[PDB]
RNA sequence: UUGGCGGAAAGGCCUUGGGUGCUUGCUGGCGAAUUGCAAUGUCAUUUUGCGUGGGGAUAAAUCAUUUGUAUACGACUUAGA
RNA sequence: CCCUGAAAAUGGAUGGCGCUCAAGCGUGUUACCUAUACUCUACCGUCAGGGUUGAUAUGAUGCCCUGACGAGUAGGCAGGCGUGGAGGUCAGUGACGAAGCCUAGACCGUAAGGUCGGGUCGAACGGCCUCUAGUGCAGAUCUUGGUGGUAGUAGCAAAUA
RNA sequence: GAAUACUGCCAGCUGGGACUGAGGACUGCGACGUAAGUCAAGGAUGCUGGCAUAAUGGUUAUAUGCCGCCCGUCUUGAAAC
RNA sequence: GAAAUUGUUGAAAGGGAAGGGCAUUUGAUCAGACAUGGUGUUUUGUA
């Protein structure tokens, strides 16, 4: 129900992390630069893992997409749900985690009597 | 009769390589009978199957196959190179694979 | 193109026979080989006594348990010349190497089936007529292979045997080269001489 | 490889778009800007950069 | 936990050479065995098919003292405590059978191929 | 609010495409395909089965049959790039094939309720074997061993090198 | 099923007799479709378990005790219906 | 060319195996293998040169067209991500569950990071425009606190029992 | 008196194979046509089949082939005994 | 009620370390698209 768009392609799927995180526990895996003098990391020998740079960029027509093919839009209330009402095809609803439950079945029926899609149309529910 | 084959043997030898960098995105395929290109030539374009067994049914069938075309002839001695869909496993060097007579110009 | 190849090595030059034979286990044919007592080495039987002496030399220092082992046997010694051409530390190496099996002698499995030979290995064919060659059992017994007199009787038997066997072949192929000399300038027989067969 | 004669990837090092943030003097530069692209006249390209400028580069008068 | 203690004769039942014979473990194991034995008759459970479903041992925290070392040193001398717990059960039968339905997905020429078969064949 | 806004947003009107430059000449066949050939089928339920090729049909597609009296095989149509033109002609004149075309050979396309749990023939595409069948095998009755040399398969044999071998 | 031969890793090779099936050596009759224009289109052998129903046989080792030709402990060598 | 001249200490290195009308040496001719180099194409960014205030609807720091370029320590500059607190706004979220924490579950960004689902929990917290700083750690024989391997180890043997 | 080799040219013809399909109303340069129009001329369309689900794919563990020395620091030079 | 560190259960691998990069096999696990407006009423709750 998407708008139709190009096959999305992604260089690196495969998320960047810190040297030497496999190896300490107190090396967490969010990504920083090896700023050392000898760095095997920092000097791009062959075998070593790679860095990110500029060149792995994705496509502008194709940047922000879900695999659906929409942007996902936070939601918190049916006053910021009803602003995705001229833009289905090209936004998906996404419900805060901080929505209780009985305020998240009246955004999951303004969304269904909209045609908004929702990303999330599971969080809270009992059954 | 007693033999059903409509297709050529060869084996997989390796990957396409340096003395020591490999590309598992081209692999090297010994069609027997071959020992020259311009016998190769005959083979280009032919498709390839990669058929192995598993434990696992998945949809009727406990047999998996991996599909591939001839695209070079490689070297002086017939060997070709050939790109599969998915690159074939590493543990394949010297295992048997089909090369199909199609599509055929004959 | 075969599932076993069964090669005699009698003859054959030993670092061509095993460059021919690795990149054969390597593509994934099954070698094995028969008659290793019979391989040949170029150069003089002194020289090549020499050169093991050499070999024999190198031992680890603190420990001889754990050097390099000295094997002795002509099948071994085959054995190390191809294991040096395989690289045999690695998992591919290991497969390939436990699709070999040499032999001294031809065993009971492999004596009645059909030996064949490497013409690029081949000592007739590639050492220059005056050249000098080594035995390979006569070397492997002069530093210490113990078993070069019973394989001689046990293929001395072998071969008696087998001619007993190809005389008989002999005289039914005779037979039927006879009979298919009679029954040729028949009809079939022209037609099949104009196709080709 | 390039042998390059140049410093590659180097601004103009000419100030455009004001560094100002009156909305007034953006107005104006807009409305010379349309001038300087479609006049032909060399007037409205002087005038336009000259709107540009800095306070020492434009002295009083 | 095991190394540069003696070996012995009686780890041959499990296929070991290094064991022991730590008493006051045994000695504690077995009054909690006791207790959780109790608190099966109590429950009302059979007391012949019970074995021993669950037991695990962790840390307490330590207690520490003192030892005196040469040229004036203090250095620790701690006891290594245990929380102990375990859960005897009845044993009951064989436990489930009738596994999921496994619906199969087949192809037109899969379909084609089976009733070939079931045509050519009885 | 949880997200603010977009400042601007993208238009939903789709763009038509450009007007294409490709258009739609015939398909020329290879040399080695003429009407009355002796194929062999590479691929297929009936692979390795020689059948005789009588026309050439829109969709690029061959007209086979087998005969049907012969190895089994209906009227049917391949893909040429799935067989191999062998030398042995017979002349398929005399055979009216210009009633079969694409809409001859309709599937009735199935709906995607009705699955096959656990489990018929056309007699207009019955009679119409029939009547091409009988005109194909008095031909075949010139030349000797043709109806036995269509009823054989084709197999590879050891020692057999396609890029050697002549057809 | 009869008779041999084979110990290098024999475990296979040859042979006698009858039974039974096929024979494309030659000539006929019937069947095949729809897997829809291809999709390995599934035919091999390796190990184990559980059922049947048909044979076959009814043990030891270790701990503990003991010995001292042995021994740091294990291990070793002995004995005990 | 080969040989003598030509003797060193762990066992040993044309890289190894090995190679003798070579797999050696001199020389010539072809074919072949492959670098992040060259050619073509796509995409990301940077720089440069241009087009485009017309009406409707937005963003003129926008949109679009064209070409070239991309290594980098010390160092410089730019655009951004994150934290405590402050002004404004969303009449924002919340005991029908805020914050925190766990989660080889999902999505977005080249990345700093952001979002969602599930579990636990119990009272406050967030988006955007700005302001401010005691604002981002792997190291400093760093500070305080906690915990390992060593390890059921060294050992618990003077003063007759 | 010829041919052929060698080298070079053709705005000569033609077969097989591989990778790519960016762009998104029209505008331009052309070609074949008397014309309507058509086209391989400023970037891929037409026909068909199977599946519509963990099948493709993502993640993660393992296996295999090849590669991969411990970080930070001073230093001309650090994996550094 | 985090981490270091530990116990039990479950899964996996292991011939002188382990860990990593590219690629794929195998096992496990998982998201998305699958309606669409539509000639049409073969219609019930008659629109
Ligand atoms: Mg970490
Ligand atoms: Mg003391």
């Amino acid at each position: 129900a998407s708008l139709p768009h190009p096959k999305i392609v992604k260089k690196h799927t495969k998320k960047f992390k810190r040297h030497h995180s496999d190896r300490y526990h107190r090396v967490a895996e969010n990504w920083r630069k090896q700023k050392g003098i000898d760095s095997v990391v920092r000097r791009r020998f062959r075998g070593n893992i790679s860095q990110p740079k500029i060149g792995y960029g994705s496509n502008k027509k194709t940047k922000f997409l879900s695999p659906s093919g929409h942007k996902t839009f936070l939601v918190a209330n049916v006053k910021d749900l009803e602003t995705l009402t001229m833009h289905t095809k090209t936004y998906a609803a996404e419900i805060a985690h901080n929505i209780s439950a009985k305020n998240r079945v009246v955004i999951l029926a303004r969304a269904k009597a909209l045609g908004i899609k929702v990303t999330n149309p599971k969080g809270r529910l009992a059954l | 009769a007693e033999s059903h084959r409509l297709y050529v043997k060869g084996k997989h030898l390796s990957y396409q390589r340096s003395k020591r960098v490999n590309n598992p995105n081209v692999s090297l395929i010994k069609i027997e009978g071959v020992a020259t290109p311009q016998d190769a030539q005959f083979y280009l374009g032919k498709r390839i199957a990669y058929v192995y067994r598993a434990s696992k049914e998945v949809r009727g069938s406990k047999i998996r196959v991996m599909w591939g075309k001839v695209t070079r002839t490689h070297g002086n001695s017939g060997v070709v190179r050939a790109t599969f869909r998915n690159n074939l496993p590493a543990k394949t060097f010297g295992a048997s694979v089909r090369i199909f007579l199609y599509p055929s110009n004959i | 193109v075969e599932p076993v190849v069964v090669i005699d090595g009698k003859g054959h030059l030993v670092g061509r026979l095993a460059s021919v034979v690795a990149k054969q286990l390597l593509n994934g044919q099954k070698i094995v080989v028969v008659r290793a007592e019979e391989l040949n080495i170029s150069g003089e039987f002194f020289r090549n006594k020499l050169k093991y002496h050499d070999f024999l030399r190198k031992a680890t220092a603190f420990n001889k348990t754990r050097g390099p082992f000295h094997f002795r046997a002509p099948s071994r010694i085959f054995y190390k010349a191809l294991r040096g051409m395989v690289s045999h530390k690695t998992a591919r190496g290991k497969a390939a190497l436990e699709r070999l099996k040499v032999f001294e002698g031809i065993p009971p499995p492999y004596d009645k089936k059909k030996r064949v030979v490497v013409p690029q290995a081949l000592r007739v064919l590639r050492l220059k007529p005056g050249r000098k060659y080594t035995t390979l059992g006569k070397l492997s017994t002069s530093v210490g292979w113990k078993y070069e007199d019973v394989v001689a009787k046990l293929e001395a038997k072998r071969k008696v045997s087998s001619a007993e066997y190809y005389a008989k072949k002999r005289a039914f192929t005779k037979k039927v080269a006879s009979a298919n000399a009679t029954a040729a300038e028949s009809d079939v027989a022209k037609q099949l001489a104009a196709l080709g067969y | 490889g390039i042998d390059h004669t140049s410093k590659q990837h180097k601004r103009s090092g000419h100030r455009t778009a004001p560094k100002s943030d009156n909305v007034y003097l953006k107005l104006l530069v807009k409305l010379y800007t349309f001038l300087a692209r479609r006049t032909d006249a060399p007037f409205n390209k002087v005038v336009l950069k000259a709107l540009f400028l800095s306070k020492i580069n434009r002295p009083p008068v | 936990f095991n190394s540069s203690i003696g070996r012995t004769a009686q780890g041959k039942e499990f296929g070991v050479t290094k064991a022991r014979w730590p008493a006051k473990s045994v000695k504690f194991v077995q009054g909690l065995l006791q207790n959780a034995a109790a608190n099966a008759e109590a429950k009302g459970l059979d007391a012949t098919k019970l074995y021993v479903s669950h037991i695990q041992v962790n840390q307490a925290p330590k207690q520490r003292r003192r030892t005196y070392r040469a040229h004036g040193r203090i250095n620790k001398y701690e006891s290594s405590p245990s929380h102990i717990e375990l859960v005897v059960t009845e044993k009951e039968e064989a436990v489930a059978k009738a596994a999921e339905k496994k619906v199969v997905r087949l192809t037109s020429r899969q379909r084609g191929r089976i009733a070939a078969q079931k045509r050519i064949a009885a | 609010t949880a997200q603010q806004a977009p400042k601007w947003y993208p238009s939903e009107d789709v763009a038509a495409p450009k007007k294409t430059r490709k258009a739609v000449r015939p398909q020329k066949l290879r040399a080695s395909l003429v009407p009355g050939t002796v194929l062999i089928l590479l691929a297929g339920r009936f692979r390795g089965k020689r059948v005789v090729y009588l026309k050439h049909l829109e969709d690029n597609t061959l007209l086979v049959t087998g005969p049907f009296k012969v190895n089994g095989v209906p009227l049917r149509r391949v893909n040429a790039r799935y067989v191999i033109a062998t030398s042995t002609k017979v002349s398929v004149e005399g055979v009216n094939v210009e009633k079969f075309n694409v809409e001859y050979f309709a599937k009735e396309k199935l709906t995607k309720k009705e699955k096959k749990e656990a489990n018929e023939i056309k007699t207009e595409r019955v009679e119409d074997q029939k009547v091409v069948d009988k005109a194909l095998l008095a031909e075949i009755k010139k030349t000797p061993l043709l109806k036995q040399y269509l009823s054989a398969s084709f197999s590879l044999k050891n020692g057999d090198k396609p890029h050697l071998l002549k057809f």
